[PDB]
């Protein structure tokens, strides 16, 4: 399964961000939420002006987000990923999450 | 003690999304988060003008320094119809005065204000896509043809007259947008056809429907009404004689609560009698501008259906 | 403030019975066969000689 | 004073619909 | 914050450290940054620099020159705004002596600190990751669970004894 | 011309250039900081308004006093709408509220009498030789900053208190008829309008979203070179992001 | 920057933010109830006009005097066409709205400080400059201008009502210290629930949708149905479900 | 020191004559008399709008104060189709920002000072002239016809981007105006034709070009980004998905080396990526007036080619 | 009386992912990858010669 | 100090026999609307004259 | 003072075109 990277992510921090994105020439839409007691971002995927989000899960490093979601024809078929720049026990923050900020998310999708 | 001060409320929904029932813009205000992103107390000027033809009615807004926010979510969306709603009346209570699809948006920020800009359309996108294939042999009854072309163009059913007991006369076969079709069949027959807020409006032309209307000095009128041509050329006559021409025009303050298709009466110190309505124009400027309505009427010589 | 309180232990109920293998469905069957490193199939093709 | 604008703009506007729109039987 | 090669306050060299420690470090501490980024930008005469011509100071202007001592000091005390972490300056003798010709001023700035943002890029962390058990501990249990409950006997017992 | 014009070509555009960076950096530095809060004391200071003078701190709130404030003046404005009616007469409709305009003329003199430290003119205004320190050009300096920096400027005067108030123009005449002082007027009118809590914070937008600008996939666009990696945790990393992530090629 | 600044930040923006609180709450309820009428005199008063004056209350007709009037001037305008007319068509001509305007002054020093004044609600006898009469005037002359009040103009010769400020001026020049000087416009204003059954008409309200946050127009909003307060869950229950059915 | 000051020059040359190979307007600069009639310091006002469509890009002049002999040169000629071009910059080069031929020109002299306008269109000549005659049958390589019209046109081509090893499905005839036969070729292949200051351009919608221009503050902006939409009617939706349907706007000081089918970046403190170039339009005033030009940005979601 | 509800909702929320693929942490991260026989390392002693 | 520093080829000063007044004035403009609510965006900076009289 | 004019102008050609071009599968 080759996978070319295609894609980053940055986030300001705010604790209700939410915008728009295009991947593998589709566009969909998403919402991060941030959660106090388990200082971690909640991240929703859905298409553009859905009633509801498709998906819902929990950010983690070095964990398959979409794993047991390639199975829906609104779901991208590529890989998204958390890990980190610095040194690797550094765990997802909340200001901590850009190209240089310490926490590299990214997209990266298959060859075809 | 108060003054008597203008007041309003614009109200952006989700997109447009037709399906295989009637649609209604009323369904479509709220947003994913909730309730709708309501502006109330910022200059606005806009232009609404109304009729009973083929064309849609089509409305003009602007507004002048919008938050960042609502023009982002203004930017997504660029590929899609939001619904919106205009209300205004005076302080007390706000009509209905137009509700649609965005079908233009754009934004220009030269230093020190900006400026946004809309083009609604009423209908407009059931109207151009509304295909249809249909066909009928000669006895079928008319009025059997005009209930099938309306249900296909999916959009609730204001008001119609029935043709009784008409037949067609040679077979007939209809393509392309039903609205055009049905456009036709109101030459052939004498009625007019024309969808507005939503509703769609099936009469016949030179009758009229009560007195819905008066228009009077205590009723805000403007001005002394004048006679208008109701069309800019005239036609070649054997001096249907019931069609229309003839009219007359009146202006009044802001009232939202008058479609093209209505009746009203005039009750003024020279001109007095009845009128069909032909044409509306809305306009309106909240800090700096008319907060006014025009009407353009138009004599009628046919039965009171 | 009961029926405030109630819908928390409703909600508790329900996430504890989403979670069993008897009460899967849907999305939450995913998951939970998800967290033993499987996943549903998609869109297969045909072979043929 | 675009008032005084819009209604040279309105003006031509009528011109051009009557240039289109004129005579005929139909 | 602002981070960088540390430069040490009395000789102007790299503060490689003391002899048992010796090695390179960073500017942390908001007030050691800016120590030398002051002294940077009072040090370097104003075009001097390749790669940037309006870095500097002019002293050109002012040294070789009769000039006013008030409108030196002016000059002096902007080019310490230009920081954009400064609070205030609190006091400014400046003084001037015919005979020698020398001018010296003295004056003092304060600047707050700041905080660290994230620790990603410094070192250690700060969570505390588990430890895992040692042998049948886990399937068995553990001892020290009879350890301190007699302890707790052993006390009790020594409580209640006046004592 | 000669090679030696050369160099003094180079001096206009340094020295000139040089000028505006000054000027332009500091204005930056302003609209950034957002707990520094100006505050004019047009009048009212000997009665009743020593209060609100007692509480600002030189640091973070600041006082502007004037050595003569010759007059001030307040005037709000309001629109009426009218229509006309077929009785040939007009009518009256919704009026609307415009804002309000402030205004007020002072001197800055070279020869002060009250030197009270606490001003914000006088921070550094020598006590004993006040000619020599340039007062009536440190004002300018300092009002100026103030205008072009935008801040939402506050008014003490003694019959009321105005907010939300932002400079539109100012004038500094040195005639001849004073001399040793400037003539300053200034006029302002009523601008009517991230960290914090999750709790208080509401559903943002940001609209359409491109690639970040800050890493890799913008120098395959922009054509440049990826940073290589610092090397520490090798032959841990490699194996995983080469296999889960790939290389964008 | 350091957390210091950022608990200095919020009380920059909580205290600027608590002025509009102020000053937008007191117009807001000032709109919201139209039986106070305000009333200006405007010289008249010793010349009989006191027997008006004696009417007014200290709660619904507020009345205002100046510590004095200086000038004040009164003026119509009308138009007529510039192009001769047919011929009698003598309708050629329209009325434009009245302007009245005047100028007065309120001193620290004043002579006369009669109580049914409304500027000397809770004013000192014996301290006049202490109770700060100019700033009390300038408070109730911004909060009648900003409600658009229907003001009632009592002056020597006539009787104006329904005039509504359109601007007004203050300053405090070098000369005449200890007082202010005050300009104001007005304009007429040619105006045109709970009420008799008898005195009704027939209204119109268009096109109307869902009305308010019910319980159908939760489910638009996606809001969670409000549960029902339990005093009674026997019988509507049986019959609620079954006849009226439930949003889904 | 000085001051930044702007200059242009306009350049006046022979009729353009179509023959038997691709015109290029560079050769009819000279005159009989060799030198060309250059005007350099006279107040002029022009503005010139381009785009990426069938139609043609025009420019319109004017010129105040013109010498009786230049306007009895134009005087004559008016049969024919005099070459012009047209250049601008800042007081030490100048880039050319139109060249096409002279459709109109007229002159009025009232009282204290004469004005003279003109029409310039972009290759209107051939684009409109050019006819056809040709077919094909089942299985020819659609890369064959593409080139054989393109001959037809009589003019260079500037960039093409052939399509493979596609073939016709269906036996296919051209007549009348080549130009009018390729843009239909455009909508059934998604493919862009457009030919501009006398280069052939033909690409593939959605699909984009490096960094050919960065604009900043440094690089002459003026004012921020707006997000403007690209087309005043929105069309139906799914919801080739690869088209256009996104866009922004940008001003930028007067740069005649800017061309609708290039690729620019946004270097800005909100917005920043990478879009195509929809529509330009260059305006100046020598004397008094802007001396900037706008463009029309539209996102992109097609693979770089 | 409203503000402690909101931790308790975001508890539960927190709780639900301890069972998944991702979201898992500290000691509920062992018993997701325990079912596949792995197990954390404990301190180590550096080697060499 | 600086006046000494003008040469005379190319650093060339003028002084004018007597100046009478001279004045310096900057001017801002903002929206005359009420803004959306921080927006402090909405104003803008324009030249700054300087005029004088002399003989 | 044409800047004025030519804006409306422009408006008008903008809602004319809107006019001509509107809805349509293609």
């Amino acid at each position: 399964r080759t996978v070319v990277r295609t894609f980053d992510f940055e986030l300001s921090g705010y604790p209700d961000e939410t915008f728009r994105v295009v991947l593998d020439s589709v566009t969909y839409e998403l919402r991060f939420m941030w959660n106090e007691r388990d200082e971690s971002w909640f991240m929703s995927l859905g298409d553009i002006g859905a009633q509801r989000p498709t998906i819902t899960s929990k950010l983690t490093c070095y964990s398959d987000i979409l794993a047991p979601y390639r199975y829906l024809d609104n779901v991208p078929d590529g890989n998204l990923y958390l890990w980190p720049l610095g040194d690797i026990r550094t765990r997802a923050g909340r200001f901590n999450i850009g190209p240089l900020k310490g926490i590299q998310m990214t997209y990266s999708s298959l060859i075809e | 003690m108060r003054a008597m001060e203008r007041t309003y409320t614009l109200v952006i929904g989700r997109p447009v999304v037709i399906g295989e029932k009637p649609v209604n813009i009323e369904k479509f205000a709220n947003t994913s988060k909730g309730d709708a992103y309501e502006i109330k107390d910022l200059h606005i000027e806009f232009n609404v003008k109304k009729d009973n033809s083929k064309e849609p009615n089509k409305g003009y807004v602007t507004v002048y320094n919008l938050s960042d926010e609502v023009v982002n979510y203004l930017s997504v969306n660029q590929r899609e119809s939001l619904a919106v709603m205009l209300h205004a009346g005076y302080n007390g209570d706000e009509k209905l005065i137009f509700s649609g699809t965005v079908e233009y948006v754009e934004d220009d920020f030269p230093e020190e204000t900006r400026t946004t800009k809309f083009i609604l359309g009423d209908g407009t996108l059931n109207l151009t896509t509304a295909t249809t294939a249909r066909s009928y042999r000669k006895g079928t009854p008319v009025n059997s043809v005009l209930n099938d072309l309306i249900a296909d163009l999916k959009l609730p059913k204001g008001r119609v007259i029935d043709f009784g007991n008409q037949t067609l006369q040679t077979s007939m076969a209809f393509t392309g947008n039903a609205s055009q079709n049905l456009a036709n069949l109101a030459k052939n027959t004498g009625s007019t056809f024309s969808v507005q807020d939503g509703a769609v409006y099936w009469t016949k032309e030179g009758s009229r429907f009560n007195v819905m209307f008066e228009i009077s000095e205590e009723g805000g009128m403007v001005g002394t009404p004048t006679p208008k041509q109701p069309s800019s050329s005239k036609k070649l006559i054997k001096a249907h004689d019931i069609k229309e021409d003839v009219g007359m025009t009146v202006s009044t303050l802001l009232n939202g609560a008058i479609l093209p298709e209505s009746t009203v009466y005039l009750n003024t110190r020279y001109h007095k009698g009845f009128y069909k309505v032909a044409e509306l124009t809305h306009r309106g400027g909240y800090e700096t501008g008319d907060w006014i309505t025009e009407l353009g009427l138009v004599e009628t010589r046919g039965e009171l259906i | 403030f009961n029926e405030r309180e109630y819908q928390l232990w409703l909600l508790m109920g329900s996430v504890y019975y989403a979670q069993t293998m008897q009460g899967a469905e849907g999305i939450y069957l995913d998951d939970l066969l998800g967290k033993r490193g499987i996943y549903r199939l998609g869109k297969t093709r045909s072979t043929g000689t | 004073l675009r008032n005084m604008v819009r209604a040279v703009v309105d003006e031509n506007n009528q011109f051009n619909f009557n240039m289109l729109i004129q005579g005929g039987p139909n | 914050q602002f981070k960088d090669l540390l430069l040490d306050p009395l000789t102007g060299d790299l503060d490689f450290g003391t002899p048992g420690d010796r090695g390179m470090r960073l500017a942390l501490t908001n007030q050691l940054s800016l120590r030398q980024r002051l002294y940077l930008r009072f040090a370097i005469w104003a075009g001097d620099w390749y790669f940037d011509e309006t870095f500097g100071f002019p002293y050109r202007t002012f040294v070789g020159k009769k000039t006013v001592k008030a409108v030196l000091d002016g000059r002096i005390k902007s080019e310490v705004r230009q920081e954009p972490d400064v609070l205030q300056i609190t006091d400014f003798q400046s003084t001037m002596d015919v005979v020698s010709r020398s001018y010296k001023c003295f004056f003092t700035v304060v600047t707050a600190e700041g905080e660290e943002i994230s620790l990603a890029f410094v070192g250690e962390d700060e969570y505390q990751y588990p430890t895992p058990p040692e042998s049948n501990v886990q399937l068995c249990g553990d001892e020290g669970v009879i350890i301190n409950f007699k302890n707790k006997l052993y006390y009790l017992i020594n409580f209640r004894l006046p004592k | 011309i000669s090679p030696a014009q050369q160099a003094q070509a180079d001096k206009r555009a340094r020295d000139a250039a040089a000028a505006k960076r000054k000027q332009d950096t500091e204005v930056s530095n302003a609209k950034s900081r957002e707990d520094i809060q100006y505050t004019m004391f047009v009048s009212g200071l000997r009665r009743g308004r020593l209060n609100e003078f007692e509480r600002k701190n030189r640091t973070d709130d600041l006082a502007i006093l004037f050595d003569s404030v010759t007059t001030h003046t307040y005037t709000k404005d309001y629109n009426k709408s009218s229509y006309a009616v077929e009785s040939k007469a007009k009518a009256s409709d919704h009026v609307t509220t415009q804002d309000g305009k402030f205004t007020f003329s002072g001197t800055v003199t070279d020869s002060p009498y009250l030197i009270d430290p606490r001003n914000m003119i006088d921070r550094d205004t020598d006590k004993e030789n006040p000619m020599l320190a340039r007062r009536p050009a440190k004002a300018i300096e300092i009002l100026e900053l103030i205008a072009d920096s935008h801040q939402l400027v506050t008014l003490v005067t003694e019959d009321n208190i105005l907010s939300n108030y932002v400079i539109t123009s100012f004038q500094v005449d040195r005639s001849s008829e004073a001399g040793s002082s400037i003539n300053v007027q200034v006029t302002l009118e009523e601008f009517r309008f991230r960290t914090s809590d999750p709790k208080k914070a509401k559903n943002a937008n940001t609209g359409t979203k491109q690639t970040a600008e800050d890493g890799a996939v913008d120098d395959s666009a922009k054509q440049k070179r990826q940073t290589p990696y610092i090397g520490k945790n090798a032959e841990t990393k490699e194996r995983w992001e080469n296999a889960a992530i790939g290389t964008t090629d």
